[PDB]
RNA sequence: GCCGUCGCUGGCAGUCGGCAGAGCGAGAAAGAGAGUGGCGCGGACGCUACGCCGCGACGAGUAGGAGGGCCGCUGCGGUG
RNA sequence: GGGCCCGGGGGGCCACGCGUCCCCCGCGAGCGCACGGGGUCGGCGGCGAUGUCGGCUACCCACCCGACCCGUCUUGAAAC
């Protein structure tokens, strides 16, 4: 998720 | 016009001269065919050092080329025409030899049928 | 629609760049780049629309077939190839061919070509070697080079240019009636003009250096106590 | 002797070999730099 | 050369049954195809025990 | 429908892709403070002997724990006593090698065996030509190359050594899972040594080849391996 | 059953021809003619067979019906393809597959039907 | 590199195709499970399973033992 | 030196999200390049019909190294  | 076959590989063998038997030469009574020799001051089953060699299982061939006729075929025996309908589905992987015994007025209508199917003869010309 | 770039971090070695990962990242400014989120055809007949099937099953069908084979990476074509050159082979060295029918003849390399083989000429009026091709391993790189930087070698000599052209004559019921032998190599007139020009330019410059001149018509040839070993050329 | 095999093994090896790459470059551009400067110590 | 020996290198399981009955062969196809094919170490007896001779495999009494 | 177990196949082809990119990170961290571990144990190695060079005394470096024994005799001949120690060694076969820890009860073994083995006390970058180069895997009694950091894992995972320097790191520095590393580890086949051996009969100290040749072990791994 | 008489026929038959190394089989409607349990045409329920035409053109093609099995009079159906080479290289494989009869046969009866297809054209 | 033996008591009946969906090499005991509520009609080979395929290790030998011989000789019942 | 080189005030990092609670103070698509699960060329040139091309084996000959005559009893045989 933390690359959205 | 030759028949080529699917793959021709290339064939290596490990050895071509034949495997004469233990004194083969000084005598007419020995054959050339091999006998492992088993006296016990024998020189050849000693492996000694410049002798006649033996069969050992090493020298085998190549599974993937073994039997392999020179013209990268293998072979089967045709005795009479039904024979070669046998062998139409393999026809660019083996070839057709027909038999000594097949008269000249059958081998003829034998090349005549397996030059249609395609199938290689090793002796069209053979009697004629 | 973005623009390409070029590599942001130079080749420090092969196969191993001059920035790290990170760094990698920071140049490219990756922190602002987040990111998430046939065969058939109608055709009229004289009747109706036929839909005609492109590529139709093959009328036939082989006995036996080979299997496929596996895949490869590291395998390229000769034309994709890297072509290398050894640095004692600079444009106007003097060089020494020792297969070809010119055997032991000293030549003035123009250039290297696409293929990877040495376009040279030595002066034909010399040594009668026109612009040709010849490998870089059967040729000797003489220690001697003349400035031939100025020099506009034509565009044309590509190795298409230099490729062989198959004479094309073994018979024909033509030729079976009017029999020509089997041809020869008529030395087309752009090869001879290319030839002159390339001598035009290359003479002048040979011609300054004293003497080079005969030693380009001389021919290499070993002697009774020559060793090439123990010699330097 | 395999760049790449040497990464499927230890993907540590690639910044272990970048280093004392750049550290060699730059310990050979320090040596010149001393015998480049030395060159003048008995020149003035 | 190495100093290994070849005494009991060669072991002596049975690897398939002596009898050439076509209604043991057909089990036996049935049962090594279970065996290779689950993980139930049942069919690997059951197999192991249809290469079994004779009088390995011993009659049952009802009692 | 389909269009919900495709999505789902490709989760799953996901949590593979992310599962891997963190064992990488994982390997790759490991590397890195073994590096730092190895800088340290050589350099503190150092400072232990200048402070007592300092002070005028002496530095009594530890003695080694890891020897690298090499067999450089033939099959032809061997006494019963040093053929059963010599298969223990897993030294079956001449120019084989293997990694040996050592105690009294190893020593005293490397002493029975002394006229066949070289054996010595190999340097870092010993284990590490011979993990890369000659490192073969006993996995399913089967001499497996090791190819893949998926080999090791699969096999000493429950050890945690799961990469080819995990692997070195034990055998480096002698860990607990000693014994299990080392025996995942098919005794190495090494070539003749190049060069060539200076009297095989004799031991080092009588100007030969065999016996104890302590720091010289790596002169000899590098002609041979 | 196909297995049991399988078992009995796969070495002490009298189409079985053991020589050079090789083991064919000349059953009626064995393709590929080699001897297997696969493509052997006497054993199956479902077997399928590609002769030639009796006269110079055509390709028959013999499959075994289902109902009749102990019947060998009224077993086999026979359908004679006088076609072009492909028509009925799309014949043979729309009797196989659309009926899903004995569908791992389909590419053997297709690489023997061009065989008769090129052993009946005008010979060079 | 090739032949062979041994071991893995290894793998392959999954050729599961418009009644289709093409996978089980991957470090971590176990489901690419169900339901319950918030156009173009196309796809190599295989499988004599006593068959085929993949991996490693191994290979001396008298006396002696065992196996495999599509090695050979003569006749018999079948079958070509 | 070690402590993520504890804490305060020019080069390399397999570090780079927002929203808190809190102690320490689950799918982004593409596009290529390759030291990446064992070789390919989408590189070429020469000669070839009454004298030449190929044939390892098989016939004769030459030369270099090796090379004692087999069976047998025997601790031991090329054995005077
Ligand atoms: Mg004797
Ligand atoms: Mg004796
Ligand atoms: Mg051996
Ligand atoms: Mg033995
Ligand atoms: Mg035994
Ligand atoms: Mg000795
Ligand atoms: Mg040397
Ligand atoms: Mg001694
Ligand atoms: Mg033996
Ligand atoms: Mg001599
Ligand atoms: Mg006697
Ligand atoms: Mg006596
Ligand atoms: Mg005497």
């Amino acid at each position: 998720r933390g690359l959205r | 016009a030759a028949l080529r076959p699917l793959v021709k590989p290339k064939i290596v063998k490990k050895r071509t001269k034949k495997f004469i038997r233990h004194q083969s030469d000084r005598y007419v009574k020995i054959k050339r065919n091999w006998r492992k020799p088993r006296g016990i001051d024998n020189r050849v089953r000693r492996r000694f050092k410049g002798q006649i060699l033996m069969p050992n299982i090493g020298y085998g061939s190549n599974k993937k080329t073994k039997h392999m006729l020179p013209s990268g075929f293998r072979k089967f025996l045709v005795h009479n025409v039904k024979e070669l309908e046998v062998l139409l589905m393999c026809n660019k992987s083996y070839c057709a030899e027909i038999a000594h015994n097949v008269s000249s007025k059958n081998r003829k209508a034998i090349v005549e049928r397996a030059a249609q199917l395609a199938i290689r003869v090793t002796n069209p010309n053979a009697r004629l | 629609k973005g623009k390409p770039h070029c590599s942001r971090n130079p080749v420090l070695v092969r196969g191993i760049g001059r920035y790290s990962r990170s760094a990698m990242y920071s140049r490219k400014a990756l922190y602002k780049r987040k990111y998430a989120a046939l065969a058939t055809v109608t055709k009229p007949v004289g009747g109706g629309t036929r839909v005609v099937k492109l590529r139709k099953m093959p009328r036939y069908y082989p006995t036996e077939d080979v299997p496929r084979k596996l895949l490869s990476h590291g395998k390229k074509p000769f034309s994709q190839h890297v072509r290398k050159l050894r640095a004692s082979i600079t444009p106007g060295t003097i060089l020494i061919i020792l297969t070809g029918r010119h055997r032991g003849k000293r030549v003035v390399f123009l250039k290297q070509l696409s293929s990877g083989l040495l376009l040279v000429t030595g002066p034909l009026s010399l040594n009668r070697v026109p612009l040709r091709r010849t490998h870089q391993k059967f040729v000797i790189a003489t220690s001697t080079k003349i400035d031939i930087s100025g020099v506009k070698i034509p565009k044309h000599l590509t190795d298409a240019y230099f490729k062989k052209k198959k004479l094309r004559k073994p018979r024909h019921q033509e030729g079976e009636i009017f029999d020509t032998e089997k041809e020869k190599y008529e030395i087309t007139e752009q090869r001879k003009v290319d030839q002159k020009a390339v001598d035009s330019q290359i003479l002048p410059k040979i011609k300054a250096v004293p003497q080079l001149q005969g030693y380009l018509r001389s021919v290499f040839a070993l002697t009774n106590g020559v060793y090439p070993h123990k010699l330097v050329f | 002797k395999n760049l790449r095999i040497m990464l499927k093994l230890n993907p540590y090896a690639k910044t272990m070999r970048r280093n004392t790459i750049l550290r060699q470059a730059r310990n050979h551009k320090l040596r010149v730099e001393r015998a480049a400067a030395a060159l003048a110590a008995k020149s003035d | 050369g190495v100093d290994i020996r070849h005494n009991k290198d060669r072991k002596v399981r049975r690897k398939e049954p002596k009898s050439q009955d076509i209604y043991l062969r057909l089990l036996v196809k049935l049962y090594r195809f279970l065996a290779r094919r689950t993980n139930s170490t049942f069919n690997q007896v059951v197999l192991k025990r249809l290469f079994m001779s004779r009088t390995n495999r011993p009659p049952l009494s009802l009692s | 429908n389909f269009a919900e177990l495709k999505i789902k196949r490709l989760r799953k082809k996901f949590a593979q892709k992310m599962l891997r990119k963190a064992r990488r990170k994982l390997i790759y961290e490991k590397a890195k403070h073994y590096h730092k571990e190895y800088r340290q144990m050589y350099r503190t190695e150092i400072r232990m002997a200048r402070m007592a060079r300092k002070a005028g005394n002496f530095y009594v470096p530890a003695e080694p724990k890891l020897a690298f024994v090499i067999r450089i005799r033939g099959i032809n001949g061997v006494s019963p006593k040093v053929r059963k120690v010599l298969q223990l060694l897993r030294l079956r076969q001449i120019f084989n090698g293997t990694f040996v820890k050592l105690n009294k009860a190893s020593i005293n073994m490397l002493r029975i065996v002394e006229p066949y083995i070289a054996w010595g006390y190999p340097n870092l970058k010993s284990v590490n030509e011979l993990i890369y180069k000659r490192g073969y895997g006993k996995i399913n009694k089967k001499r497996i190359a090791l190819t893949d950091n998926t080999l090791i894992a699969r096999s000493l995972g429950k050890y945690n050594i799961i990469c080819m320097e995990d692997l070195i790191h034990e055998i480096y520095t002698v860990g607990k899972h000693f014994k299990e590393a080392n025996n995942f580890l098919w005794p190495f086949k090494l070539s003749s040594p190049r060069g060539g051996m200076k009297k095989k009969t004799t031991h080092f100290v009588e100007g030969g080849d065999a016996g104890n040749r302590e720091d010289q072990i790596n002169r000899l791994i590098r002609r041979m391996n | 059953s196909a297995h049991l008489q399988w078992m009995v026929v796969r070495n002490c038959s009298s189409f079985l021809i053991k020589r050079n190394k090789q083991t064919y089989s000349t059953e009626p409607n064995n393709l590929k003619a080699r001897n297997s349990f696969r493509y052997n045409g006497l054993i199956h329920r479902k077997t399928v067979g590609v002769e030639p035409a009796a006269d110079g053109k055509g390709v028959v093609v013999v499959m075994k019906r289902r109902s009749g099995q102990r019947k060998p009079a009224t077993s086999y159906v026979r359908t004679t393809i006088n076609k072009n080479a492909r028509a009925t290289l799309s014949s043979i494989r729309h009797m196989i597959r659309k009926n899903k009869y004995h569908p791992d046969l389909r590419m053997a009866a297709i690489r023997r039907a061009s065989a008769i297809l090129r052993s009946q054209k005008p010979v060079m």
